[PDB]
């Protein structure tokens, strides 16, 4: 976003106050409405089209490949794609990074649910394409693999030789898919998903991972703009990473639905 | 246009004024009774006496000739006029600074004994073997060349 | 004995084409024309000097090539009467006459000979002229041999490029160009082959004076 | 470049932190350093530059612009979108302590050159800490105004980077590790920022 | 009012509210207490008093010039400064040049050729100082030549404003045929000639 | 809480041309816009529906942007700064110009320093003077009621909603002053000394208004109001909401609106879209069908 | 006839407003802007086997890769050799092999690989292969099959190399080379067995003694008589280093010296002044003294 000092200077008075008036008038530990379609790809297993207020709109595709995992390591590769952005830009290599990690076959995500005989597995592709971003897309694409993962159906076992699958039938993937977060803190408040004008204005920004019903590891903290970058309390650090243990189970329960 | 000091701001205006007041009283173009060249005249030399403005070295009208007394005495009225705007707790706030003071060898373990290591010259002698220059020798050079370097005031042929 | 021809393009200032032995190079000499940012210099004339091999694409093997061939025309071209001017000089290698993975001594010394001759049709100002040869010793009698054929640098110890500039009628020697060598020699021997080299560049220039004299004269006044 | 034959293929084999430091050394760049840690079965050996403050033509912003590269060595090759990941975390904690508004319409260009990272027995964790102490030597080696030392610890897999005498933090970096190890993690780093802070002083000041 | 340490480290504080300057900013602390506005250095040296600021660099430093990129980097060329700069551009109207040093004598090395180094423009308005409407800067300047010139107004969009329009400024160092023939030496107030060629080139001198 | 909107099975949910059709073939007509002239026979270059106003023949296109015209009322953020010229972004299909010369400068005839007091990025709100050969537009600032925005956010809404009127900015109740800009680019404010004192209530030949860099400054008021703060945000939400409704956007429908949000009266409850669609249906039902 | 004073600036500037000027100033009192004479050279420190798997010939690593390092430093420039290992499955010169080195000079830019870096990594191995280095004899792999029980009585070896330059001064050229020879002896060859290599088992590379070299720079430079007339002097300076003398210096000559009075490669430009037999008798003498210290520095 590109702003102009005379008002980056009011939305900064007006977001550090006791108050915390925010922009929109929306509570800190609300959201925007978003909407989600799924199952639109018939070429792959799953899919998820995710469309944010602003105009954010991330498409997730996931694809499967029988792979040895004995020999393969991560069975669960992502692979993000800006439009606009090079393949190799600075921003998108660092969330390339960062959702291999919240999605990490055996951490974010346990292997033993994609297994098939006890030499070969299920090896899963994620595919993230970013048409249009106005902010920070790591939790909007979060939704869009949630949303995805649990809509994502895969070919049935028929049971060392080479695995035989179905021909009509496949089976539904039952996989807890993490979910990321972006929080941002104006001097002294804690602002649960931020907006384009409140992420550029703001001190600093947080990101947690939630999985399972509690905080998983792959968290940052990682500044939301150059221009007023602070240094946080530690009383901030924990106050923002425990709010989210309030509402996430809200998160999930409007998102599984 | 013709720079005019901005001091002089409140003699051009009486006069574009009076210029424009006896062009529209006698249906004259206002640079036919004072073209913007006598007007930038008028308010450089400044004519007090009633023979300045009409014996000017570039020449004047017939509206200037005929109400020269008239303009002589706007000048003086407007010389007198910008003639006359020239004229007219500590130490409890310090104690808190020197109690917060109060809250405050390893060479190498691979590279740090190679690489902070500083120049070191050497020079071959007749027969093959190294002779290093000591850190005062290349001293005694650099003091001798900015000595000879500020000495050269004459050039010859 | 070698072959050339000068002036055979059309959309360039000046076009040569160096045959020797097997070994054929056409160059291409462009300027004075406008510079780019990175490129213009403020007193003399700046140089884009490109080689590219007969096979494949320009890999880092014709970069040392166009930096040996970029000092041997850097001080033969009057740079400082061409201020904030370019001048593309583009050596096309048709043929390489010899093993391009083990040697790379005869398209040298064909690319220094044929960006002479394209910076003289393109009239350039030039302070003297200019001649190259390959040079290598057979492991067998271990003597010195100019313009050594593909088989010969199989069975070579040492290689040898040495370019050469001469003045007053193709006679003088101002200064060694360039002198590149590889492989397995002594000071014996370098100066052997200097003098060797130095007689055999001699009637190189005199046989280019007579191939460039025969082709410029019936341009002008003829 | 030359990279060889495509048809080659490579070898297939079947409690107490000591520290050095080090600055200068380096007359390309305006300041450098050189942080090295050896304990249990790991060693660390980068090196960091700062080509800086350069005047930017034709800019006009209102404060300087800070740009962090991690550059992998020649040992323990880490993938190249990790190495910008932690990156863009370091520009996220610097654009705090660089005093930004001193320099307009300029920017800073750090190199960190991981040379030699090994192991004796997320693997970037650990090289975290290593890397903030060695920037912060290097500005400040190169005359640029740093708001108070900066440094950082590692808890297993979690790196917390504090300031001010670890009142207040500025970065937060957590991979792997376990659940509900936070408090522990902070002042096992806070105590082993306190361990970087001074000791980058007594190197900063001999000579 | 000099109780504190000679010597100053990023982050070590000075004193309350005197005031700010080069190496300082008011940062405000807290100790369990208000929050006090604190004079904090920002950069390694020592401390001076006047108007408090934080000099870069030790005495031996600061003699012997160890801080040379260091010094021009942090002094840009302020209102009124005499420079040193090179000829680049020759136009019909102007002659863009390259700024090499500055003095407050001493000077400070620039940027080591590549781009991104400070450069500005001499307009032919200020060329000389009789007869400032119509001049020959070809008969004035030429590329390559060392040209002593003071800065003027700053509209530093890209360059900035010189002016020679004195008698000590103006080429202080050229050669002949653009840098193919011999040293040249300043004579007349526009004739310049060198000895040994013994050639001659009209310039703007000054002696 | 979350509304979260969710599908499966699919990947979403007059005279009427298109490009490349015959409207006419009278050639006593005057070719518009979206519209080419080929052989004696006149044909359309968009989609949209035909407009005949005297002879003027031209076709409105459905999806149409910002058309700058001569008088006005527009707001744009500077977008860079050039040679005694800044470009500033309006909207329209290219970058409206700024001369040095259409501005009030308060030195006057006495300095390259632009940026000094008008940088990129900058609001501010002007008037169209002229227009030039391409359809750029010429923006000047020689007027009082012209001058820098600030003390107020920033919003976007559809160029096609806004309703020419007589006076461009209205003073709303609750201390706060909305500027209504044609291309799309209004300013919320709270009223400041001049919207309120003048939004609300022979040998003289003129003289030169003495202008300082008063409004120029980046420095905002410095104390703003809370309640009134609270009542930019549900002015915010309310303009995004009718026009979320296709709706036309007037001073009647500004405070009509506000009313409505007091039912809830919770600024955070607006962004939805399921709150949109009723207030937006009580505007065009209790006031089209009542009067 | 003339008389006029010149203007004097400090040697700061001086070297900034002219590197030509500021090289002849120095030559006038036998100095160099370097702070050292005209045949002087720079003294240098290595550390070989420093960063390789085989660092501790009793406790080897467990997880590295290179075969052998040296980070070799000649005055305030920087040079760190490593080698990694590879094997390649085949089915006069010709029968010798040489180097893939990738040079990477860090100056403090981005981009893809320099000039610089490109010439440097081409000129060593076509300098590897004309010396005789590596034999082709040499690269075989005497391949075993293990059962563990691993025995010893086709393949053969690949050989690569990353150089990285620090605090460039000047042609670095010269300093790879000597880094890599350095480097080169030693690097051990790990065994290989049925194709799976040795863990803890090596090989010591069987490198031609014989034809090893060390790379020597040297420059000829034309003075003048209006910086302290028929004709003039010139003189020799060895190894060039400094922005000084790399700009204005135009000719220079750059030579491998082996023992025995040997010489593996030499490049003669004149581009500068006139290079006479009796400078070019100098260099050749003057760098097989520097060979014979190189190569009796530390072993």
């Amino acid at each position: 976003m590109s702003l102009s000092v005379a008002e980056k200077s009011y939305l900064y008075d007006s977001l550090a106050s006791t108050p915390s008036i925010r922009p929109d008038g929306r509570l800190p530990h609300q959201f925007r409405p978003i909407e989600i379609f799924t199952d639109f790809l018939p070429s792959s297993n799953g899919s998820s089209r995710i469309i944010a207020s602003d105009g954010s709109e991330c498409i997730v595709s996931i694809k499967s490949k029988v792979v040895d995992h004995h020999v393969e390591n991560e069975l669960l590769q992502v692979d993000v794609d800006i439009a606009g952005q090079r393949d190799d830009a600075l921003v998108v290599e660092t969330i390339t990074s960062l959702l291999n990690k919240v999605l990490k076959s055996g951490s974010g995500v346990d292997s033993s649910k994609l297994q098939l005989t006890k030499k070969y597995s299920f090896k899963i592709f994620v595919d993230v394409l970013v048409i249009s971003s106005h902010s920070h897309p790591v939790s909007l694409i979060s939704f869009a693999i949630y949303s995805a993962l649990n809509s994502t159906y895969l070919p049935k076992l028929i049971s060392e030789e080479l695995p035989t699958f179905h021909d009509y039938d496949m089976v539904k993937l039952d996989i807890n898919p993490p979910l990321v977060f972006i929080l941002a803190v104006v001097g002294n408040n804690m602002l649960l998903d931020p907006a384009a004008n409140e992420s550029e204005v703001a001190n600093n920004g947080l990101i947690i991972s939630w999985s399972n019903g509690k905080i998983t590891s792959p968290i940052r903290s990682v500044a939301l703009n150059d221009s007023n970058v602070k240094s946080f309390k530690p009383h901030l650090l924990k106050q923002g990473l425990a709010m989210v243990e309030k509402y996430a189970p809200d998160v999930v329960r409007s998102l599984e639905n | 246009q013709y720079n005019i000091p901005p001091e002089r701001e409140v003699l051009v205006r009486e006069l574009y004024q009076w210029r424009d007041l006896i062009a529209r009283r006698d249906d004259e173009s206002p640079r036919f009774v004072m073209p913007n060249q006598l007007l930038a005249a008028l308010v450089a030399y400044t004519p007090t006496d009633v023979i300045g403005v009409v014996s000017l070295t570039n020449g004047v009208t017939e509206h200037v000739r005929q109400n020269a007394k008239l303009l002589a005495n706007l000048i003086r009225d407007a010389l007198r006029n910008i003639k006359n705007t020239n004229e007219e707790q500590i130490r409890d706030v310090m104690e808190r600074f020197s109690v917060l003071c109060n809250s405050n060898t390893n060479s190498s373990i691979l590279l740090g004994k190679i690489l902070p290591r500083e120049e070191h010259d050497i020079a071959y002698s007749k027969d093959g073997l190294p002779n290093k220059v000591k850190t005062e020798d290349i001293r005694i050079r650099a003091q001798n060349f900015k000595s000879a370097l500020a000495n050269l005031e004459d050039i010859i042929f | 004995s070698v072959q050339a021809e000068i002036g055979i393009l059309d959309h360039v200032d000046g076009s040569s084409e160096f045959v020797s032995q097997d070994t054929k190079v056409i160059c291409s000499v462009t300027g004075p024309i406008e510079p780019k940012a990175r490129q213009e210099l403020p007193t003399q004339l700046a140089l884009e000097i490109i080689v590219r091999p007969a096979k494949g694409v320009a890999t880092t093997r014709e970069k040392v090539l166009e930096d040996k061939l970029r000092a041997v025309l850097t001080p033969l071209i009057t740079r400082h009467c061409y201020p904030r001017q370019l001048c593309q000089i583009t050596c096309q290698i048709l043929e390489s006459g010899e093993d391009e993975a083990e040697f790379s001594l005869r398209e040298l010394s064909c690319c220094i000979n044929a960006a002479f001759l394209a910076l003289v049709d393109a009239g350039i100002a030039l302070n003297s002229m200019c001649a190259s040869i390959p040079i290598a010793i057979i492991k067998d009698t271990s003597d010195i041999i100019v313009d050594p054929t593909a088989e010969q640098l199989k069975i070579s110890l040492s290689v040898h490029t040495l370019a050469l500039e001469f003045v007053n009628g193709g006679k003088v020697v101002k200064n060694v160009l360039l002198l590149d060598s590889n492989g397995d020699f002594n000071e014996d021997q370098l100066f052997s082959l200097l003098e060797l080299g130095e007689q055999k560049c001699q009637e190189l220039v005199t046989n280019i004076r007579r191939i460039i004299q025969d082709n410029i004269s019936p341009r002008l006044v003829v | 470049r030359l990279l060889g034959p495509a048809a080659a293929k490579p070898m297939a084999f079947s409690s107490e932190q000591e520290l050095s430091l080090h600055t200068g050394f380096i007359e390309n760049c305006n300041g450098s350093a050189l942080v090295e840690a050896r304990s249990l079965g790991h060693q660390t050996s980068l090196i960091t530059a700062v080509y800086g403050p350069r005047s930017i033509r034709g800019s006009f912003t209102s404060q300087g612009t800070i740009s962090i590269q991690l550059k992998n060595g020649l040992l323990e090759k880490y993938n190249t979108n990790e190495l910008k990941e932690v990156s863009s975390f370091l520009m996220g904690i610097f654009n705090s302590v660089v005093n930004l508004s001193r320099y307009p319409k300029s920017g800073i260009d750090i190199f960190v050159y991981l040379t030699y990272d090994k192991d004796l027995t997320s693997q970037i964790s650990s090289l975290i800490p290593h890397c903030i102490t060695s920037i912060t030597l290097a500005l400040a080696d190169a005359g640029i105004e740093l708001v108070d030392m900066a440094g950082a610890g590692e808890a297993n897999g979690t790196v917390v980077s504090f300031i001010k005498n670890g009142e207040e933090i500025v970065g937060f970096w957590k991979d792997d590790g376990d659940d509900e190890d936070l408090l522990e993690c902070l002042d096992r780093c806070k105590e082993q920022y306190n361990r970087y802070r001074d000791l980058m002083i007594s190197c900063l000041m001999n000579q | 009012n000099f109780q504190f340490p000679e010597i100053a480290y990023p982050g070590k504080l000075i004193c309350p509210q005197y005031v700010p300057g080069p190496g300082t900013k008011l940062i405000q602390y807290e100790h369990n207490g208000r929050t006090l506005e604190a004079i904090t250095a920002t950069l390694v040296g020592t401390v001076r008093c006047e108007l408090v600021s934080v000099l870069p660099g030790t005495e031996k430093g600061r003699k012997t010039n160890k801080y040379a990129n260091n010094d021009f980097a942090n002094n840009l060329p302020k209102e009124g400064d005499i420079v040193l700069t090179r000829v680049t551009r020759l136009s019909l109207q102007r002659a863009n040049v390259e700024i090499l040093a500055v003095e407050d004598a001493t000077f400070s090395v620039s940027q080591a050729d590549l781009g991104e180094t400070f450069r500005g423009i001499i307009r032919s308005q200020d060329v000389r100082s009789t007869d400032r409407d119509r001049v020959k800067v070809i008969e004035c300047f030429k590329p390559g030549d060392i040209v002593r010139a003071q800065v003027l107004s700053l509209g530093d969009g890209t360059n900035y404003y010189l002016t020679t329009a004195r008698n000590d400024l103006g080429v202080v160092f050229a050669r002949a045929a653009n840098g193919a023939g011999g040293l040249m030496y300043a004579t007349d107030w526009q004739m310049m000639t060198s000895p040994v060629t013994g050639a001659t080139e009209k310039r703007k001198c000054a002696k | 809480v979350i509304t979260i909107t969710k599908r499966n099975g699919a990947f979403q949910n007059s005279q009427i041309v298109t490009p490349g059709e015959l409207v006419t073939d009278d050639p006593i007509w005057m070719r518009g816009h979206g519209t080419y002239f080929l052989d004696n026979m006149t044909y359309s270059s968009v989609a949209g529906t035909v407009s005949r106003v005297n002879r003027l023949l031209s076709v409105i296109p459905l999806k149409g942007r910002y058309a700058p015209e001569t008088g006005d009322h527009v707001v744009g953020r500077i977008a860079e700064v050039g040679n005694k010229r800044w470009k500033v972004d309006i909207g329209g299909k290219q970058h409206a110009v700024l001369m040095l010369g259409s501005v009030n400068l308060p030195g006057g005839i006495l300095e390259l320093q632009m940026r000094s007091f008008l940088k990129e990025g900058d609001l501010l709100n002007a008037e169209v003077q002229s227009l030039f050969q391409d359809g750029s537009a010429s923006l000047h600032t020689r007027s009082l009621k012209y001058g820098k925005l600030r003390n107020g956010m920033f919003c976007q809404v559809p160029s096609s909603l806004i309703v020419r009127a007589k006076n461009h900015t209205h003073n709303l109740p609750g201390n706060i002053t909305v500027v209504l800009g044609v291309n799309g680019y209004i300013w919320l404010r709270k009223t400041s000394q001049m919207d309120l004192a003048r939004d609300t209530p022979p040998s003289i030949t003129r003289l030169e208004e003495e202008s300082s860099w008063q409004i120029y400054s980046d420095e905002n008021d410095p104390s703003i109001s809370n309640n009134i703060r609270q009542a930019i945000c549900r002015y915010a939400n309310v303009i995004k909401a009718l026009a979320f409704c296709e709706i036309g956007i007037t001073q009647q429908r500004i405070v009509s609106a506000y009313e409505a949000s007091m039912v809830y009266s919770n600024v955070g409850e607006l962004i939805e879209k399921n709150v949109m669609e009723s207030i937006g249906s009580d505007i065009l039902t209790a006031e089209k069908m009542r009067g | 006839t003339i008389e006029i004073h010149p203007i004097t600036f400090p040697p700061e500037v001086l070297a900034r407003i002219s590197p030509e000027l500021s090289l002849q100033r120095h030559l006038s009192l036998g100095i160099r802007p370097c702070l050292r004479k005209y045949e002087e050279f720079r003294d240098v420190a290595i550390e070989n086997n420093t960063l390789s798997r085989y660092a501790d010939a009793g406790n080897i690593d467990t997880k590295n890769n290179i075969l052998g390092s040296n980070v070799l430093k000649s005055g305030k420039t920087i040079v760190i050799t490593s080698i990694t290992g590879g094997i390649i499955e085949e089915t006069i010169i010709a029968n010798y092999a040489s180097v893939y080195p990738v040079v990477e000079v860090e100056r403090g830019r981005v981009g893809a690989c320099t000039d610089e870096e490109m010439t440097i990594s081409q000129k060593l191995h076509d300098s590897i292969l004309h010396s005789r280095i590596l034999p082709k004899k040499a690269l075989k792999v005497k391949a075993g099959v293990r059962s563990f029980s691993v025995l010893y009585p086709k393949w053969s070896y690949v050989l690569y190399a990353k150089i990285v330059v620090l605090s460039r001064t000047g042609p670095v050229f010269d300093l790879c080379w000597n880094s890599l020879m350095y480097a080169l002896q030693s690097v051990k060859l790990p065994r290989a067995f049925i194709i799976i290599c040795d863990q803890t088992k090596s090989v010591p590379l069987m490198i031609n003694a014989k034809n090893i070299a060390f790379a020597s720079n040297y420059g000829i430079v034309e003075l003048d008589p209006e910086c302290q007339m028929d004709k003039l002097n010139t003189v020799l300076i060895a190894d060039l280093d400094t922005e000084a003398e790399e700009t204005s210096i135009h000719s220079t000559i750059s030579i491998l010296a082996a023992p025995s009075g040997n010489y593996k490669q030499l490049t003669l430009v004149g581009g500068g002044a006139k290079i006479t037999p009796e400078m070019i008798k100098r260099s050749l003498l003057l760098s097989r003294v520097r060979a014979d210290d190189l190569s009796t520095r530390f072993n």
